[PDB]
């Protein structure tokens, strides 16, 4: 389960949103999609078992070919000893998925390859059925970035911590007012710089007594402003969701 | 299709009708190729235009000339249209 | 028809005379697009225009060429190696009439020099033409805007003008600075040339010097009485130049 | 999509994709939503409008017109989005379903279809329509000014080769032949709104003329509202008045046409953005940008209801 072999930091002292410690989130995962010949990364993932991978489901095109990227720190780089490339087998993305209102933005790759999960391919903990966590809890959002794209992309692993926000504060009308259900977590507090760090569908990172479990999968914000004050990251919270998980888990 | 590598939005801000009235005796020069995004109005308010590679230099140093100020809002129109096209390839299904 | 036996005639210049002409080119959709002109001045150096890169973009060279239509065997491609590219650190998009609008691109492999390309000559430092010095522009003609481009190198007698006479409130008054030399302003045209390309000079030798870089011309073509193109002076840049190929 | 909950609203989409979305959304909300093709573009495509209706003949109604000049791709979008929300909201939100019972809003989602076609294919900041002329090698016409309002005199241009260029004659195109006879005809229409981009700008008549309209004052507070009401959602400003004052002269456009049919709500939003993007606007600002000018155009339907004339 979520224990990595590359301790990772914590509010320890590095200001604005940190690089990363190469492979200190082993279940960070990049998902791409071939156009020509090259394969670029839309989306972020994780690794939760050695063939299959959570993500975000605004994050499938039907049409798209995917590929899954493991152990790596700079997407400008095809060798980085513990890496990977792994074909997909299946998407199923949650039939109740809806675009609009963007509801229940969640989607489960099951992988093709067996995925050697070694040294810097680790699987995170999945919370427990019901789980709501405790405001300001501090949790992290890692990603390549890839989110509001314009910036200097991040070919650099990122991460930087959110706070969890309570489904009570984002649900207030001058918060994420109704747009906000009790099955998302929100997250992401007053920034400084801001820089969005985390891509889409990318992992929402939190300590269990220990181990990290994945609280949630990016989700939505406002466009230009990732980061804005009173206008948090939206992410899905992976608890409401360990019936269908284990349920897809096993097709 | 269209090409764009290196053309320039600029933001011109002619300061009173004067700067104005030249910086349309550069609309009518039509070997240019000015495509005027916000064509010019009343002084004040901003006038973005692209103007294409070729007449990028000749462009900027009939403005400096002109003691007419400047900015440039987007540095090369084709890398912006190339992450739009990538975004929405990235975003396709039916 | 195949290949139609070469035609040298009207303004096209000698093949490969000018030898260290070089076509700085862009990648786009697959393919590179001549965009600017340059001159060879080292093995594996060139110097053309600041305001040709575009940093966001793939370059090459094309060294030996003449018909950019037709292969002629003659042609060296060099790909531009991310962040081989070397703007002067003065030049400021934002002011053109400031000058300082000089460049130079690390070659990724370098030129294989023969009788068919050469190093360029440069001036000596600080060095100064007197007015009407007889210069030839050389380039495929992007300067000008209304017509279809040449496809083989052309030329022009582009007798420089010098600063006091450049400077004269009815030519380029203020606008023209002390690191710049002005060719033409007559009914000679300057539109043979590309942003970035040589304003060569018959050196006391016999010999020809690259004296300057094609900077910008008028806003009403390149061909208006009293506005002659307006070049940098590669000899104002001759410190700096010779820093930058010995520190990279 | 093979739905249009799943639908890809964050993105920007071909002539293709729109019209097969029109489509879903019909063929899903079969008792709200029809729709109707009131002519054909230069180049033969099908000019479809939307309409939202509950019931009864010939309700009074609201316009709204979108993607006029092709390459402010925002409108096109976010009037996908305008297209959604209507079937979302009704019989959820009181303020709007309180309009679905008493008018009927009539969606144009792309106004010049061959423009729109023609950024895809060749020229993304292609704005005019695609007719040709016999005395010019240069194609279109600025479709929004070639509205019989003040045509041809100042504010317009008549060389066929300018990006302004008025056309041989009002209405002598047809994406805008097409709107002018289908609203002729009928008749019952009290608000007209004509999506653009950019400046981030909510204006009311007129554009040509210095003459000031028998309503300023009403129209002008409907538009502090509606600005405001905008705000709301994000903060982003826009400023307001009439075309002229606020822009320039310009000749024959849309809402100065509608206004002087007795359309007496008439208004034209320039969309996001301020000039670091202009009608290249990221993608990421579909939804925001689809819910802020919502909320202002909410405001005008809303006003147009309790002032039904
Ligand atoms: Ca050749
Ligand atoms: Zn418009």
């Amino acid at each position: 389960c979520g224990a990595p072999i590359f301790q990772p930091n914590l509010s320890a002292r590095v200001v604005g949103g940190e690089d990363a410690i190469p492979h200190s989130w082993p279940w960070q995962i990049s998902l791409q999609y071939l156009r020509d010949n090259t394969w670029r990364h839309t989306c972020g993932g994780t690794l939760i078992t050695p063939n299959h991978v959570l993500t975000a489901a605004h994050c499938i095109s039907n049409t798209l070919t995917y590929r899954v990227a493991l152990g790596k720190n700079n997407l400008e780089v095809e060798d980085e000893a513990g890496s990977l490339y792994v074909g997909v087998d299946t998407i199923f993305v949650h039939e109740k998925w809806n675009s609009f209102l963007v509801r229940n933005d969640i989607a489960l790759i099951k992988l093709a390859e067996t995925v050697e999960l070694g040294d810097t391919i680790q699987v995170a903990c999945l919370p427990s059925e019901g789980s709501l966590l405790p405001q300001d809890y501090p949790c992290f959002v890692t990603g390549w970035g890839r989110l509001y794209t314009n910036g200097p992309i991040a070919a650099e692993l990122q991460q930087g911590l959110q706070p969890v926000v309570d489904y009570a504060t984002c649900s207030q009308r001058d918060w994420w007012g109704t747009t906000v259900k009790e099955t998302m977590v929100c997250a992401g507090g007053d920034g400084v710089i801001s820089a969005c760090n985390g891509d889409s569908g990318g992992p929402l990172n939190c300590q269990a007594d220990g181990q990290w479990d994945v609280r949630g999968i990016v989700s939505f914000g406002s466009g230009l402003s990732c980061n804005t004050f009173k206008k948090p990251t939206v992410f899905t919270r992976v608890s409401a969701y360990i019936d269908w998980i284990n349920q897809k888990l096993q097709l | 299709k269209e090409d764009f590598v290196g053309h320039q939005v600029l933001r011109i801000t002619a300061a009173d009708e004067a700067e104005v009235q030249t910086v349309k005796e550069l609309e009518d020069l039509e070997h240019l190729q000015l495509d005027f995004w916000r064509g010019p109005g009343q002084p004040g308010s901003p006038i973005d235009v692209r103007v294409p590679f070729p007449s990028l230099q000749a462009v900027k140093v009939f403005l400096e000339a002109h003691g007419i100020r400047y900015r440039i809002m987007i540095e090369d129109v084709q890398s912006l249209l190339d992450e739009e096209q990538e975004q929405m390839f990235a975003s396709q299904s039916r | 028809s195949r290949p139609s036996s070469r035609v040298v005639n009207g303004e096209d210049a000698v093949p490969y005379s000018w030898s260290w002409q070089v076509s700085l080119q862009y990648e786009k959709d697959g393919a590179f697009h001549h965009t600017c002109g340059g001159s060879l001045i080292a093995p594996d150096w060139v110097v053309t225009a600041g305001h040709c890169i575009s940093t966001s973009r793939t370059y090459q060279v094309v060294l030996g060429e003449y018909d950019r239509s037709v292969l002629q065997g003659s042609e060296q491609v060099i790909p531009i190696n991310a962040g081989d590219l070397f703007v002067h650190p003065l030049w400021n998009s934002n002011c053109v009439a400031c000058g300082n609008d000089i460049a130079l691109v690390k070659l990724s492999r370098s030129a294989q020099l023969g009788d068919k390309v050469q190093l360029a000559n440069l001036p000596p430092a600080g060095d100064i033409l007197p007015n009407e010095a007889p210069c030839y522009i050389s380039g495929w003609g992007r300067l000008y805007t209304g017509g279809p481009l040449p496809d083989k190198l052309q030329e022009a007698l582009l007798p420089v003008v010098d600063y006091e006479h450049c400077s004269q409130y009815d030519w380029w008054g203020i606008t023209v600075k002390k690191t710049m030399v002005c060719a033409g302003g007559d009914t000679r045209s300057g539109c043979d040339g590309d942003s970035g390309g040589p304003l060569n000079c018959p050196a006391a030798d016999g010999s020809w010097q690259v004296h300057g870089v094609t900077s910008f011309v008028s806003a009403f073509g390149c061909n208006t009485i009293k506005k002659p193109t307006v070049f940098t002076r590669v000899s104002a840049f001759i410190d700096w130049i010779n820093e930058t190929i010995a520190s990279n | 999509a093979r739905s249009t909950n799943t639908f890809n609203y964050a993105t920007y989409h071909t002539l293709d994709e729109i019209y097969d979305f029109m489509d879903l959304l019909v063929a899903e909300h079969p008792q709200l939503v029809s729709k109707l093709q009131i002519g054909r573009s230069y180049e033969g495509r099908p000019i479809y409008v939307l309409k939202f209706s509950t019931g009864g003949s010939n309700r009074p109604a609201i316009w709204i017109d979108l993607g006029i000049h092709s390459r402010e791709w925002i409108t096109q979008a976010t009037g996908v989005w305008f297209a959604k929300k209507f079937t979302e909201d009704y019989g959820q939100d009181p303020s709007f379903t309180a309009i679905l019972d008493s008018m009927d809003i009539f969606l144009e989602i792309v106004t010049n279809p061959d423009g729109f076609a023609f950024t895809h294919s060749q020229n993304r900041l292609w704005r005019k329509t695609r007719s040709v002329t016999s005395s010019s090698l240069c194609v279109g016409v600025d479709a929004n000014r070639n509205w019989d309002a003040g045509f041809g005199k100042a504010g317009a241009s008549s060389s066929p080769c300018s990006e302004t260029y008025h056309g041989k004659y009002a209405n002598s195109e047809v994406e805008v032949k097409s709107i002018v006879d289908f609203v002729k005809d009928h008749g019952n229409f009290k608000a007209f709104l004509s999506i653009h981009s950019y400046s981030q700008l909510l204006l009311y008549p007129y554009g040509y003329t210095t003459q000031s309209i028998p309503d300023k004052t009403e129209l002008n507070q409907v538009a502090k509202s509606a600005v405001e009401a905008l705000k709301s959602l994000y903060g982003t400003s826009y400023k307001y008045g009439s075309i002229i004052t606020t822009i320039y002269q310009a000749s024959g456009g849309s809402i100065d046409w509608s206004y002087n049919q007795g359309i007496k709500y008439s208004f034209t939003f320039e969309l996001r953005d301020t000039g670091r993007y202009g009608f290249l606007l990221p993608a990421s600002q579909i939804i925001p940008t689809a819910q802020e000018t919502w909320l202002g155009v909410l405001t005008i339907m809303e006003h147009t209801l309790n002032n039904l004339y």
